[PDB]
């Protein structure tokens, strides 16, 4: 089904009304007024800006934002390096290399997200068994240096104690969806 | 109070005000981040609002936002329109892109970082780094030109 | 069970034809206000 | 004829265009368009990354039409596996695909207007984008670069809820395309500026390979969604805008137009959208749902090596296209038995049309060509890959 | 599992063995995928000539080129496979035409045929090194001014051999050999089973 | 005298901004059209002269000739106007 | 005295022209649908004076030039601009000019050569053909303003702006005369570069401030602010004319402040709402559409006073 | 120690980790450069604000340039800068006795603690910059007192080698720009009528080169280089040749120096980075020393570079639209003095 724009059916016929209506379009800008209009009228609507630091824009839970290690609730940490978080990240970002730690337990030595790396795709969220690392929320990590985006295993199971209760909360609305 | 550093402390607090208040932020616009600032700019998180003006030259602009990647026939051109603005300037890397090669690092034609093109003030992370991200990545060069103590440092050297 | 699913017997009607409206002063009588202006003013 | 190097001048953007070009005082003589400042590697990168993990890439080809893209490369996979989507993922991709063309016709209108000088139809309307990330965000979990339609169908349903707001903003957004037209269908001076500028003859536009709203302006019926309909955009029923005497006014309307049209298509979706699963059943194609794989062994063993090797694609090699906002965009991609594909050279609409802009900015003012990279909605994202 | 309709590979098998008939003297071969696409094979001599057909014959009219893509097998003698995917609005169909051109053995061009490849062309000069004879302009268009190589051949390394930084001492951007801080980790992915016949 | 103390100020005013403004800090573009214009330009400029008097001249007492005079001139050069538009000139 | 004089009349017109960049950001801002610059300060207040101590502190770049051009430009386009206003009759003009319009017609078109002298200035090839854009424009645009201004004096009887104010003590010359207002308007629109009419700084850079920043770029910058208020106030003197009661002579002003802000509200609401004209569909109006209007109507305008038997009253 | 692995680039290692106070100069500016490409790690130890350092952060590479805040009055700031350096190099100098710091503490008392932290750190060796022919009576007081430094240190610091440069010639350094900003003045003043006042200039890099060089070799110790130059001058041929390159008019006029030194003296009060000094202008006449000494460049391992072969880039800037298309051979070359 197609639809013609601009396509004029047919050719009215100049009356003399019809040309002074077009006439005293071009003369007074008739059209041109009728723009002013629309203008002055959300001059009057109510502006749809936010105050940035006092007010936030909404995020629901899936929103990936920064990455997190997460810890069970006894406190060992969940992942159990089967590495297959750095075999699926798009952008090479992870780096793992781990031994078997004196419990005998499998843990990783060095796990460094390289965030500058990261395109933030959410498939290491997906990938792990355990869900240990996961999209936190916070998207506010701007840093002065480019080392500091770089990131441990420290830095990130510290985020991953400071932002996990919200964590749990996010992973605990959308988990029945995934 | 009565004391030639503290004069030299509250001037400079003037001078400090006056850059933070009003930077107009000139905005490399590559790749896809640029979309996500002109989201700045638009009405939900406006930038103005701030003080950063929508657009200005690259010769009337105190920061420069590098948004996307920044490939190797774009360098010699960013570093260019770096050199070309007025020496007070600053610049903000947003995306994982140009603070860091991002998606894109190990390629050819990209450089990893416009860190290597252009010194970098405040890295914004993210692919499509969050707008609001890159407001508050706006705020912390506030909080860092707030700290700056030019004067001062005349004073006592 | 439970899905995100378009509401029983559906949504309602959305427009997306254009709604501009020709609304506006014939032009004739539009002439006759400024040539009397005009007109009045001279005098 | 003195060359300006114009365009490394930030002056119609769209991304950094180098449009070296000779004027003869404002009468522009030659245009000779540079690329490849925003080539990236994409074509290559691709190659040496799993299905999976190049579907992340497609959205950054041309990022303002973000998912239109993933389903070009979805609907490929899928043909070379020969498996197709769930009928509820279907409708999901048509909804969040029109969704999609709204977001850049959008964009392309309003950017346009903002070379041109006017500067509140974008801010009237990158609000209602904004309200439309939101549906990517909610719907993804992120505003845009997603990643949620997969190779199998979406990745995760749609939220208890999106499908009621994504009729609310539908319900509105008509009125707000109906202001941005006060202000620009027959503004006394839009037409000016647009209208017989930039005119393509409908031969011509078939020959430079135009293949997007570039000829159906030129009155050229054709639109891949309908002669070759992809997904169930079958089931749905819209009117392609066909223009007369195209040149960028006509051509503007046009994408007025769709974006109309889409909201027509959107509304079906929400109302015909069916129950069901929303990524193909095959755990070989699709990855097992986590509390599967946490249950069962059969789903573990799949789980691990669909993320750490891949869908292993069998031999073959497809041309897929749809109609994505700014034109035919194209996948034709090579693959080996490997888990990884051999060759993905992406079609962006957009190497075609810029290559036009040649034959198009004759004998034209330097604000002209302005106006045409406007008509053009250019990504150098897509062209550049 | 997708459904397919033996309509299609019929007719554009049948068509394939029209194109084959009407133009012998180049056509290798000509199959049609099981995901009902037909490929027509020709000589790199053909080039003009089977386009030319297929761009203005009444039962076969293909107007617009969708692309000109050339991908590498370097086990292959003739490295690259120039292919060439048309569609034609009248028939609602499209058709590959797919050659085979050597690093300096070179095609002709399709300009005239199509100007739609002036920058395909262009394209795939830069990246593949296929040369294009009677071509308007060849030239980089993609890669950086100055880059030496051919970027998407199988044989160019990811990274590449230069990346640019600012030097100080000079004042000016400048290449230097490529040193990567984390190579790119080289995960090796095949299975040693096979899956099918196929 | 009035005016002379008003503008000195008001260049006083723009030379001490320019000069804080540095201290406090501390080849061929040729169109026949566009020379045309300015040609054009100063015709019509010249004509504004010759048509600055009227104010004073509508007092005259001759009135018809004044009238009779300032139609004609108005009238010739629209006339210069309308041949500049029948010609390639005013067509850019 | 006269001093005391010359403080006010410049510096609260300074502190105006500042106070217009803010409404200028505010008013395109819920136009759009934002609330504009809120923060600094209380409700914007100190924003303008905020991004002019900015702008001094920048260096200075003179990025090469022609030095003394790169100065002396700024300094005359602040310096016609805030002249100009010295004999605004805005009630009791300061400096009353027996050919009043005249030197205001005068001021206004020596403000062409700052762009002439700034883009000959810069060493861009680019700026060159900028400057020209404007100097061209305006001395086009000039043309229709002067006619239209001696189709007016013909009804006043004289150039003295002060007589208008007793030409005026019954009826605005928009009643009569409106057909000019309007081009009147859309002139002054053209010689204050704004919006619909805003070829310069356009395209060639979204044309002479292209390397003018810091401190010359805030004179003609200040200059362009002022000149905006100073067109909206003549087209508020000759047209609008404010009632003017002898007896009490504020009223009088205080109409021209409401008539200023509202006709100055009026080419803001201008910009946010047209797209730029082309740089020939903006001559092609001038040359074309007004000036054959302007030449006839200037006609009616000896002829309307002859056989209406109303030559006005010289002096 | 860093065992040095990689190809020689950036993101490689050479294992030079280096304390460099006064990195934000002119000449190190150029030290960083060089020990930033070869990959060492340098903590560059600064007072003035972030904002003025950042031009080094893109030289050297993430985590290889560490920037610490330090102090002259403060000796805790030396003792932590020099906690982990194995290498320190001391550039700390000036022309204008500051309100704050005299010749003595910007040459001899500060270069002392400084070296005297580093001993006790253990820092392998220790790289003390001093001006050429300083000695301890040279007439300008810096001279003399650089030269009153380079003895005190070595007792703080013994086997601390002590590269003693020439003026410099570097786009940024002062005895090429200060002549070519003589244009200002209409007259331009040259003692002596510019001569017997042979100077030897020396480009910067070749400077930073010898100076890195000495960081990576262990020849060096105690040594006391002189990197000269590959050419000298009558103080006559470099001042017009300047102008020459600037393409502005050269007008010697002889000053006689006893008023001069009062010149010096004028802008000298300036408040804001006098632009000549009294101390300046003696040196500017102090007679460059004859080459008989440990050789600095070439015996380093950098042939030195002829000043007229980049001259053209640091005179640039000084030119006209006119000239600026105008190159080196167009120009004429000064002429030499082997005396
Ligand atoms: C066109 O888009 C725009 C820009 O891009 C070019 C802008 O940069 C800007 C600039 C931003 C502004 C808020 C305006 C700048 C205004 C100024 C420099 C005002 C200067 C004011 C003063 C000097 C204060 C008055 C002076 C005195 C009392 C001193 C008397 C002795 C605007 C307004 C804009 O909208
Ligand atoms: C209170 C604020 C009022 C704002 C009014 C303008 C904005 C609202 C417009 C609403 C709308 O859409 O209708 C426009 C309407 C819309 O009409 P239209 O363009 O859709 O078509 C109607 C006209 N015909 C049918 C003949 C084509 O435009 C008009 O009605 C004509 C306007 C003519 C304007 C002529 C120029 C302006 C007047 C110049 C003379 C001086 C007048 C006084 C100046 C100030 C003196 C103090
Ligand atoms: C007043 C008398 C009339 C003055 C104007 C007519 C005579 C002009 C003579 C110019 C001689 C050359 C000259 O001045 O060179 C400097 C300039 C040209 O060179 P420049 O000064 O641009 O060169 C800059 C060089 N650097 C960067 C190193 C500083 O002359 C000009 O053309 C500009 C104006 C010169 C001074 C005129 C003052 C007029 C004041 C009016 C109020
Ligand atoms: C006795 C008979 C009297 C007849 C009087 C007729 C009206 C008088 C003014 C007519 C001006 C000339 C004209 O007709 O319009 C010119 C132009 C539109 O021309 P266009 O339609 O493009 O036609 C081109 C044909 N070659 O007009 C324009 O495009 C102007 C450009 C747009 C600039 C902004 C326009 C909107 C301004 C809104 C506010 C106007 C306020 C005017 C009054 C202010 C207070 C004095
Ligand atoms: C900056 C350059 C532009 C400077 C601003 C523009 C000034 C334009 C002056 C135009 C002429 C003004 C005038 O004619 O008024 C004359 C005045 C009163 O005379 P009159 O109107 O006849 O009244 C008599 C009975 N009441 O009484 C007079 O006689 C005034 C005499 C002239 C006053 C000029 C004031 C100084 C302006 C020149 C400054 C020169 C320095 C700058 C040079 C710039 C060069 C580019
Ligand atoms: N022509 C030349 O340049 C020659 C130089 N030399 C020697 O080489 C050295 C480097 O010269 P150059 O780079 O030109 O010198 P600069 O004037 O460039 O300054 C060098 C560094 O010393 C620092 N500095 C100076 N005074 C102090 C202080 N009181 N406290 C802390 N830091 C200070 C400065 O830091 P900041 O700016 O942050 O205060 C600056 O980064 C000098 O010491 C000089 O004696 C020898 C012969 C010729
Ligand atoms: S997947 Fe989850 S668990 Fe396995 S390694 Fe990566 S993070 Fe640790
Ligand atoms: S960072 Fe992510 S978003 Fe920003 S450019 Fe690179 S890819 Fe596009």
């Amino acid at each position: 089904t197609y639809k013609y724009v601009n396509k004029k059916e047919q050719e009215s016929e100049v009356d003399m009304k019809s040309a002074t209506d077009n006439a005293a379009r071009i003369l007074m800008w008739t059209e041109l007024i009728r723009g002013l209009g629309m203008t002055l009228s959300y001059l009057f609507r109510e502006p749809a800006t936010i105050n940035y630091p006092f007010e936030k824009g909404p995020l629901s839970p899936r929103f990936r934002g920064e990455h997190a290690l997460r810890r069970y609730p006894s406190g060992e940490e969940r992942c159990i390096a089967c590495k297959l978080c750095e075999a699926i990240c798009p952008a090479q970002a992870i780096t793992i290399e781990a031994e078997p730690r004196a419990d005998g337990s499998r843990r990783t030595t060095r796990y460094d997200i390289d965030m500058t790396k990261c395109i933030y795709c959410g498939f290491c969220q997906e990938a792990c068994p355990v869900d240990a690392i996961v999209e936190g929320p916070n998207f506010e990590f701007s840093t002065e240096t480019h080392e500091e985006l770089l990131y441990n295993k420290e830095k990130l199971l510290n985020n991953g104690d400071k932002w996990e209760a919200e964590i749990a909360a996010n992973i605990q609305a959308d988990y029945l969806y995934r | 109070r009565s004391r030639a550093e503290y004069v030299v402390t509250k001037l400079d607090d003037l001078i400090n005000w006056a850059r933070r208040s009003s930077l107009w932020p000139m905005t490399f616009g590559l790749a896809c981040c640029a979309v996500e600032m002109m989201h700045m700019a638009a009405p939900r998180y406006d930038m103005d609002r701030f003080g950063v003006v929508f657009r200005a030259s690259p010769r009337q602009a105190d920061v420069m936002i590098v948004a996307g990647t920044l490939t190797n026939k774009m360098a010699p051109a960013l570093r260019k329109v770096y050199d070309q603005m007025p020496e007070p300037r600053y610049v903000v890397s947003m995306g994982s892109c140009a603070n860091g090669g991002g998606y894109y690092h190990y390629s050819y034609s990209v450089v990893r970082g416009c860190d290597r093109i252009v010194p970098v003030d405040i890295y914004v992370p993210g692919c499509p780094p969050t707008a609001e991200a890159l407001l508050y990545g706006i705020l912390q060069l506030q909080r860092k030109i707030k700290r700056e103590q030019k004067l001062k440092i005349w004073y006592r050297r | 069970v439970k899905q995100d699913m378009p509401p029983p017997g559906g949504y309602g009607p959305i427009d997306y034809k254009r709604n501009l409206p020709r609304r506006g002063l014939s032009g004739y009588s539009m002439f006759a206000v400024g040539i009397g202006a005009l007109i009045f003013g001279y005098w | 004829n003195m060359t300006l190097n114009f365009g490394p001048q930030h002056p119609a953007a769209h991304g950094v265009l180098r449009l070296v070009l000779e004027l003869s005082g404002e009468m522009v003589r030659k245009c000779d368009p540079h690329i490849g400042l925003l080539h990236r590697g994409t074509e290559k990168l691709i190659e040496y990354k799993t299905y999976l993990q190049a579907l992340p890439y497609f959205d950054r080809l041309d990022y303002v039409s973000m998912m239109c893209n993933e389903q070009a490369y979805s609907i490929a996979v899928e043909k070379l596996l020969n498996i197709q989507p769930p009928p509820r993922a279907q409708w999901i991709r048509v909804l969040f695909g029109e969704i999609t063309r709204i977001l850049n016709h959008i964009m392309a209108v309003t950017t346009h207007a903002l070379d041109i000088g006017a500067m509140t139809p974008f801010f009237w309307m990158f609000e209602e984008r904004e309200k439309m990330f939101e549906f990517y965000e909610r719907v993804s979990g992120a505003r845009m670069h997603a990643a949620y339609i997969r190779p199998g169908g979406v990745h995760q349903d749609l939220p208890l809820g999106l499908l009621d707001d994504i009729y609310e903003f539908s319900k509105n957004f008509s009125l707000r395309i109906d202001e941005v037209e006060e202000m620009l269908t027959n503004n006394r001076i839009w037409r000016n500026r647009t209208v017989d500028i930039g005119v393509v003859t409908a031969e011509d536009a078939l020959n430079y390979g135009f293949s997007g709203v570039m000829l159906r302006g030129s009155g050229i019926q054709w639109d891949l969604r309908k002669t070759q309909p992809y997904d169930v955009y079958d089931q749905v029923e819209f009117d392609v805008p066909i223009g007369s005497r195209g040149d960028c006014y006509d051509r503007y309307l046009c994408r007025v137009e769709e974006m109309r049209q889409s909201l027509r298509i959107i509304e079906q979706c929400l109302n015909k959208m069916p129950p069901g699963e929303i990524k193909v059943d095959d755990a070989k194609v699709s990855p097992p749902k986590r509390a599967e794989m946490k249950t069962s062994m059969e789903s573990l063993i799949h789980h691990f090596k669909l993320y750490t090797e891949g869908y292993q694609v069998p031999p073959g090699a497809t041309y897929t296209a749809i109609e994505a906002p700014k034109g035919e965009f194209g996948v034709y991609l090579v693959s080996d038995g490997s888990s990884r594909p051999y060759r993905c050279k992406i079609k962006a609409p957009g190497f075609a049309h810029l290559a036009g802009l040649d034959k198009m900015s004759k004998g034209h003012m330097l604000a002209d060509v302005v106006a045409i990279i406007g008509t053009q909605d250019i990504v150098f994202g897509e062209i550049d890959r | 599992v997708r459904p397919r309709s033996d309509v299609t590979h019929k007719q554009l098998s049948a068509f394939g063995e029209y194109v084959a008939e009407i133009l012998p003297k180049y056509v290798q071969q000509v199959q049609v995928s099981c995901l009902d696409e037909l490929e027509i094979c020709i000589h790199p001599d053909g080039v003009i000539p089977t386009l030319t057909f297929l761009r203005d014959h009444t039962n076969a009219q293909f107007k617009s080129l969708a692309d000109l893509t050339a991908v590498d097998v370097p086990t292959r003698q003739n490295r690259f496979e120039i292919v060439y995917n048309l569609l034609s609005l009248r028939f609602n169909s499209r058709i590959r035409v797919k050659t085979y051109a050597d690093e300096l053995t070179p095609i002709d061009s399709i300009v005239s045929v199509h100007i739609a490849a002036n920058w395909y062309e262009r394209e795939v000069w830069d990246m593949f090194g296929v040369f294009f004879f009677n071509h308007p302009d060849l030239r980089r268009i993609l890669t950086d001014y100055g880059f030496e190589g051919h970027p998407f051949r199988k044989d160019f390394p990811l990274t590449g051999y230069v990346e640019l930084r600012y030097d100080d001492e000079v004042k000016r951007v400048v290449a230097e050999p490529v040193e990567l801080a984390q190579e790119f980790r080289k995960f090796d992915l095949n299975s040693p089973w096979e899956a099918f016949p196929a | 005298m009035n005016l002379y103390t008003v503008i000195f100020i008001n260049i006083l005013l723009s030379l001490t901004l320019i000069l804080v403004a540095f201290w406090l800090p501390q080849r061929l573009p040729f169109s026949m059209k566009f020379f045309l214009v300015a040609i054009t330009f100063l015709l019509f400029d010249l004509e504004i002269a010759l048509l600055l008097p009227l104010p004073w001249a509508i007092q005259t007492i001759k009135t018809s000739t004044m009238m009779i005079m300032a139609f004609i001139l108005v009238t010739i050069l629209s006339l210069g106007l309308a041949y500049e538009w029948t010609q390639k000139g005013l067509e850019w | 005295m006269f001093f005391i004089n010359i403080l006010t009349l410049l510096v609260p017109i300074l502190i105006a022209m500042a106070f217009l960049t803010l409404v200028e950001r505010k008013i395109l801002g819920y136009m759009q649908l934002r609330k504009g610059p809120n923060i600094v300060g209380p409700y914007g207040i100190l924003q303008p004076f905020a991004d002019a101590m900015k702008l001094f502190m920048k260096e200075p770049m003179r990025p090469t030039t022609s030095m003394s051009l790169f100065i002396i430009a700024p300094t005359l386009s602040l310096t016609l601009a805030l002249s100009l206003w010295v004999p605004l009759p805005m009630p009791h003009p300061l400096i009353n000019l027996n050919l009043g319009i005249l030197f205001i017609l005068a001021t206004s078109s020596l403000s062409v050569y700052s762009i002439l002298w700034s883009g000959w200035a810069s060493n861009s090839k680019y700026s060159l053909f900028g400057a020209l854009r404007a100097v061209a424009q305006t001395i086009s645009y000039e043309v229709t303003m002067a006619i239209i201004l001696l189709s007016v004096l013909l009804m006043n009887g004289s150039y003295s702006l002060q007589t208008l104010i007793t030409t005026q003590e019954h009826m605005w010359l928009l009643l009569p005369a409106w057909p000019m207002a309007m081009m009147w308007f859309i002139s002054t629109l053209a010689e204050t570069n704004r919006a619909p009419f805003d070829l310069t700084e356009g395209e060639s850079e979204l044309g002479f401030n292209v390397e003018y920043a810091a401190g010359p770029f805030a004179l003609f910058f200040m200059a362009e602010y002022t000149n905006i208020i100073l067109m909206n106030a003549l087209t508020t003197i000759i047209f609008l004319g404010p009632l003017y009661y002898i007896n009490l002579p504020e009223l009088y002003s205080t109409n021209f402040m409401m008539e200023a802000l509202l006709l100055s509200s009026t080419f803001l609401w201008i910009r946010a709402s047209y797209p730029r004209f082309r740089y020939d569909q903006l001559m092609h109006l001038l040359w074309k559409n007004f000036l054959p209007l302007t030449l006839a109507l200037c006609m009616w305008h000896i002829s309307l006073p002859i056989f209406t038997a109303g030559v006005p009253p010289y002096m | 120690a860093v065992i040095p692995h990689g190809k020689g680039g950036r993101s490689s290692v050479s294992g030079v980790v280096a304390t460099v106070f006064g990195a934000t100069g002119f000449l190190g500016r150029y030290v960083v450069n060089h020990l930033g490409r070869m990959g060492s790690q340098v903590i560059i130890p600064y007072r003035c604000d972030v904002y003025d350092i950042m031009h080094l952060r893109l030289m050297g590479d993430l985590g290889q340039l560490t920037f610490l805040e330090w102090d002259a009055r403060d000796k805790d700031s030396i003792r932590k800068a020099v906690q982990h350096s194995n290498v320190v190099i001391n550039l700390i100098g000036r022309e204008w006795e500051t309100r704050n710091f005299d010749f003595e503490d910007v040459f001899v008392n500060i270069p002392r603690a400084i070296a005297q932290a580093s001993k006790e750190a253990g820092v392998e060796r220790f790289i003390h910059v001093s001006h050429l022919n300083a000695s301890m009576k040279s007439s300008s007081k810096s001279l003399r007192s650089k030269a009153v430094g380079e003895k005190e240190v070595r007792s703080v610091f013994p086997e601390a080698i002590i590269i003693r440069p020439s003026d410099i010639f570097g786009r940024e350094d002062r005895f090429l720009n200060h002549f070519a900003n003589y244009r200002w003045f209409l007259a331009v003043p040259l003692v002596s009528l510019g001569f017997k006042t042979v100077k030897q200039p020396v480009y910067v890099a070749d400077v930073s080169k010898g100076i890195v060089n000495a960081t990576k070799d262990p020849d060096a110790v105690g040594k006391t280089f002189a990197f000269t130059g590959p050419n000298r001058y009558l103080l006559f041929h470099l001042v017009k040749y300047i102008f020459g390159m600037t393409h502005r008019t050269f007008i010697p006029y002889p000053l006689p120096l006893f008023v001069y030194s009062w010149i010096g003296k004028l802008f000298g009060l300036s408040p804001f980075e006098p632009w000549t000094t009294k101390d300046k202008v003696e040196r500017i006449h102090i007679s460059d020393v004859m080459p008989t000494d440990l050789p600095g460049l070439e015996d380093l391992g950098v042939q030195p570079t002829p000043l007229e072969l980049k001259s053209i880039e640091v005179l640039r800037r000084h030119r006209t639209y006119r000239w600026l298309s105008s190159e080196i051979e167009e120009t004429k070359p000064a002429k030499t003095v082997n005396y």
